[PDB]
């Protein structure tokens, strides 16, 4: 699965 | 890590084409539980940095040209130019966001295809103040010709000179899609002042004969 | 949103440099700033990233021995320090708001990089000389001449000036120095009404200039 701390400005629940 | 590959490593096509980069991706960028790959796709131009085009594969940037489209899902993405312009001469990188380390790909160049300009030639003598210093550097300049491909050679009092000259060329235009290049020839000031006339002589594709610019000291 | 960066700099081999990357138009808080790195001829590198709000960082296994990201809110800067500097690390360094994706909005700001020489070489202003002019269009420009490291940045008129102008990639001269010329058509009535001046900065060795191009 993707790390959300890979790159913190991506908001996965965003389109 | 995750390894980011493009293909073509470069492209060629006329103004107005369609032009095609592909980046596969050593693992899936997609995650099911949210149906969103974690890719971007960037431009960038020499001496600049890259500006984003692309992301969540698909989702055009805010500002940039319709013509720009983002495709594909899992580990194949494509990035499409529909209407090739003058303005997107550059080079192409994908980019993923779903792992540590973020990584990148290793770049497609996108050059443009247009007619024959012949170069326009000028020819720049020594500045007073450089020959104070005892160097002697002479300039010939070539303006704005399609192909890149052209050669100038330096002449002092009509001898075809070699070893003491060097150049460089342009990235390619972003408005008009010519190249220009600058050939510097330095002597001694001593040796500048042995000779009189200090031509540069260029043939491209655009000429028929070859072009002399000079001067006499 | 605007990000500005440090100075060109050079170093030596061993030595230490911290690159500076201010921040503009946006609440400095919010988002994380990253570290990019761009060898010549060879592929974008992340280094790492620092959240601008709790100063939380991450770093590449590449830089974390070397690599420290700091920043500063109340000056809404953040910096970027490398200790022990190979050769490898010539490289142009940029910060960046990588792809900042939110509900709200989506956007994504680099810095102008900063470029950093780890060579043993001394560092060398350059000498600016003009390209003397002499129908409708003439051309005239500077030799920017004899200077290490790159880069060499060159405006013309303050940066009103832009049209026509090419500024080509640096030579490597036999003597290990670096040399370049900056050109612009400009009309041929204004060799006599108008003025040009090109302004040359080489910021390794403090280098400023203002040449004015006469016939």
């Amino acid at each position: 699965n993707p790390d959300p701390n890979a790159n913190p400005n991506v908001d996965p629940n965003a389109n | 890590d995750i390894v980011m590959t493009q293909s073509p490593d470069s492209l060629a096509v006329s103004l107005g084409e369609r032009a095609t980069i592909n980046c596969k991706s050593s693992q899936s960028v997609l995650y099911s539980s949210n149906n969103k790959n974690y890719l971007a796709w960037y431009q960038q131009k020499p001496g600049q940095p890259p500006k984003l085009l692309v992301y969540w594969a698909s989702t055009r940037e805010s500002g940039v040209p319709d013509r720009f489209s983002g495709s594909g899902s899992g580990t194949d993405f494509t990035l499409t130019i529909s209407s090739l312009q003058a303005e997107d001469v550059a080079v192409y990188y994908c980019h993923q966001y779903y792992s540590s380390p973020l990584t990148f790909g290793g770049g497609t160049k996108v050059e443009i295809k247009r007619t024959v300009a012949a170069p326009s030639v000028f020819i720049f003598p020594p500045s007073d103040e450089q020959l104070k210093s005892g160097t002697a550097s002479v300039v010939c300049l070539l303006n704005n010709f399609y192909p890149r491909e052209a050669k100038v050679q330096w002449k002092v009092d009509n001898a075809l000179q070699s070893g003491n000259s060097q150049e460089s060329v342009t990235e390619q235009d972003s408005k008009d899609s010519t190249y220009s290049l600058s050939s510097t020839l330095t002597l001694s000031k001593a040796d500048y002042e042995k000779h009189k006339v200090y031509a540069c002589e260029v043939t491209h594709q655009g000429l028929s004969s070859p072009v002399t610019k000079s001067f006499n000291r | 949103v605007q990000l500005v960066q440090s100075e060109a700099e050079v170093k030596k081999p061993g030595a230490s440099v911290k690159v500076s990357c201010k921040a503009s138009g946006y609440t400095f808080t919010r988002y994380a700033m990253h570290w990019v790195r761009q060898a010549p001829g060879q592929r974008l590198e992340w280094m790492g990233w620092i959240k601008a709000g709790n100063g939380d960082t991450r770093y590449s296994q590449k830089f974390q021995g070397r690599v420290t990201i700091t920043r500063d809110t109340s000056a809404s800067t953040v910096y970027m320090e490398m200790s022990s500097l190979r050769s490898e690390d010539t490289a142009v360094y940029y910060c960046a708001l990588l792809t900042v994706i939110t509900s709200d909005d989506a956007f994504d700001i680099w810095g102008q990089g900063t470029m950093v020489t780890v060579s043993l070489a001394s560092t060398k202003g350059p000498s600016v000389f003009p390209l003397a002019p002499s129908g409708g269009t003439a051309a005239l420009g500077c030799l920017v001449k004899d200077y290490f490291p790159e880069p060499v940045t060159v405006s013309w008129n303050s940066g009103a000036l832009t049209s026509g102008v090419h500024t080509f990639p640096a030579v490597l001269q036999s003597s290990g120095l670096y040399s370049l010329s900056s050109v612009v058509t400009v009309p041929s009535s204004s060799l006599g009404t108008q003025t040009y001046i090109c302004n040359v900065n080489h910021k390794p060795s403090n280098t400023k200039v203002d040449k004015k191009v006469e016939p």
